[PDB]
């Protein structure tokens, strides 16, 4: 969900919850935009954890560096 | 053909003296704003 | 746009290069002066 | 020493320490400073020594080889 | 020191642009305006003549 | 999201010949709108009263800018692009008002970190621009800045014409997130994603 889970904060809190969450592709306007976000959950998160990333087809410019 | 002329003309702050304050103020103030329309219609006509 | 790069203001009717104000009486005064005034009649400007 | 219409070799080593990737932390340039003979020999006449912290870049090296 | 210690140190010059103006006359304060006319001419003509 | 879609049905519909004459007859009633109800008020507003960015003068402008981009409550500039935007704008008063080269008074635009101080500055030193109206090259290049894509979307509607759907709508999802940013703190005004079942 774009202005919901584009936050690496509440992803992280989501995941660390212990459930699966889509980071939104919809926040995010560079590979190093997401890169930096991806990171800070990564960081937020327990060794072994994981989440997913939600990207728009629509949104061509998002697909192409996503 | 003979055609002599004279005009004198006579610097505009001197129309000032026969009237009040309080009209001159007006005056003023209502110029000022012309003036700045004037500055917006004068750039516009210019350049387009 | 004027190539491709978005551009506001002045620009050489001829060569539609840009031009800042700055440049322009370098780049234009001389012809200004040349063409302006009591001058020598160009014919262009009286039917030939 | 008269440098005047004389060919100087400089044979220099360059040892550098690092603070990251991009800033070197310590920079160290030295070694000898010969003048060439009739002969064509080379002899020493002087020595480079170049002591530096936090640089961008050795300053004796850029300057030689321009 | 690189081309950041030199870059936070070169000026930023801004070069003019024409600001063409209308001229309107400057209209001084009353005080300053009644000074030029004398005393008596308030009230003294007809102004659509 | 009222307003949004009263435009749906009133102006976004219509076919592209009839969008111009429509924004032009209901210009007033648009303007009152974007300022009581949007999350995008009409830039060209100066104490309440709607004006356009040709009869506001250079100082209003800059002041308006601050208005709407710098946060008080967290005392910085809502996105860093913003300041650049009337950093620029600053530069383009001195540039114009100047009558011979000199150097700017915005040697590095962190000045603008305390604004109306910033604009104190410039205008101190082109008390002209007090008192004039956007000269006509200004206004497109202050619209110019506006299209910048380097930049996140000006948060306002700065002129009515063909593309004011894209300066209505263009993202128009972070406000929730950031009432802090948005006109009054007003919910009111603001795009808020919900199903209705859910
Ligand atoms: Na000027």
């Amino acid at each position: 969900m774009t202005p919901c889970t584009v936050s690496p904060d509440f992803v992280a809190a989501t995941t660390n919850a212990g459930y699966t969450i889509e980071l939104a592709g919809g926040g995010y306007f560079s590979a190093a935009g997401m890169t930096a976000a991806i990171d800070s959950v990564v960081s937020q998160i327990e060794k072994g954890s994981t989440f997913g990333i939600n990207l728009i087809y629509v949104n061509p410019f998002m697909l192409q560096w996503g | 053909g003979q055609k002599g002329g004279q005009a004198i003309v006579v610097h505009p702050d001197y129309l000032y003296g026969a009237i009040t304050e309080d009209r001159y103020n007006e005056y003023v103030a209502k110029v000022s704003a012309r003036e700045k329309s004037a500055y917006k219609f004068f750039h516009n006509g210019m350049i387009y | 746009n004027l190539k491709g790069r978005p551009y506001t203001g002045w620009v050489d009717s001829k060569t539609k290069e840009p031009v800042d104000d700055k440049d322009v009486k370098a780049k234009y005064e001389t012809s200004i002066l040349e063409h302006s005034g009591i001058r020598l009649i160009e014919p262009e400007l009286f039917n030939g | 020493f008269d440098l005047l219409n004389k060919t100087l070799t400089f044979e220099t080593e360059t040892e550098v320490t690092f603070k990251n990737a991009n800033i070197f932390s310590s920079v160290k340039c030295f070694g000898p400073i010969k003048v060439e003979l009739p002969t064509k020999e080379t002899v020493e006449i002087g020595i480079v020594d170049y002591e530096a912290g936090a640089s961008h870049g050795n300053p004796v090296v850029d300057f030689l080889k321009r | 020191n690189g081309n950041s210690a030199d870059a936070a140190y070169a000026q930023v010059e801004i070069q003019p642009r024409a600001n063409i103006q209308l001229d309107f006359p400057e209209l001084k304060p009353y005080k300053q305006v009644k000074q030029i006319a004398p005393a008596e001419l308030e009230g003294l003509l007809d102004l659509e003549r | 999201v009222m307003l949004w879609k009263e435009f749906d049905e009133t102006i976004f519909n219509l076919p592209k010949n009839k969008l111009v004459p429509t924004l032009e007859a209901k210009r007033d009633y648009i303007i009152s709108r974007l300022n009581a109800d949007f999350q995008k008020p009409w830039f060209a507003t100066v104490n309440g009263q709607a004006r356009d960015l040709a009869t506001m003068t250079y100082e209003e402008v800059a002041k308006r800018l601050v208005e709407l981009m710098f946060i008080r409550s967290t005392n910085s500039w809502f996105d860093v692009t913003w300041r650049t935007f009337t950093g620029d704008f600053l530069r383009r008063v001195e540039e114009r008002f100047t009558k011979s080269k000199t150097l700017s008074l915005i040697q590095s635009y962190s000045l603008l970190d305390k604004p109306d101080e910033a604009i104190e500055k410039v205008f101190n030193a082109y008390p002209a621009a007090r008192e004039q109206f956007l000269n006509a090259q200004d206004i497109d290049h202050f619209l110019s800045m506006c299209q910048n894509p380097m930049q996140k979307p000006v948060p306002f509607v700065p002129v009515l014409d063909r593309r004011f759907e894209i300066f209505f709508k263009k993202d128009s999802l972070w406000q929730s997130e950031h009432l802090e940013a948005v006109v009054d703190q007003d919910v009111q005004r603001t795009c808020i994603l919900h199903g209705p079942v859910a």
